[PDB]
């Protein structure tokens, strides 16, 4: 499994045509803030092909 | 006034169009440069 092609997964609001985000902030998708760290309701933006 | 600087955190989190014009050259960067606390130019 080639995992190195990466997708984002999820993003606050849609992209603007011809925009980039390469940022890996981690996605809050609950009410409790992230601080930066994963876990519950706090996801890593980015997937991996399989 | 030497430069520009455009972004959304402008602390190497996310890409920051540079712009400097230092004499003669002008210099135009997309990097994710990491910024001073207080950016300037000395002389
Ligand atoms: C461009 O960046 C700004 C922030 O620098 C984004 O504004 C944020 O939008 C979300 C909603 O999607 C808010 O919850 C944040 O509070 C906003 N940030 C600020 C500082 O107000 C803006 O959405 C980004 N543009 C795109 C297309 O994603
Ligand atoms: C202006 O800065 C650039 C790099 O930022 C450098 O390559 C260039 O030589 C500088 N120009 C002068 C006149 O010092």
């Amino acid at each position: 499994g080639n995992y190195n092609y990466l997708y984002r997964l999820f993003r606050k609001s849609n992209l603007k045509p011809f925009e980039r985000d390469i940022s890996t902030e981690i996605y809050q998708a609950g009410s409790t803030p992230c601080n930066g760290v994963e876990g519950f309701n706090c996801y890593f933006p980015l997937q991996s092909y399989g | 006034i030497r430069g520009w600087i455009f972004g959304t955190t402008l602390d190497s989190k996310t890409q920051s169009l540079l712009i400097v014009n230092n004499a003669t050259n002008v210099v135009i960067k997309v990097c994710e440069f990491q910024f001073c606390n207080d950016p300037f130019l000395g002389v």
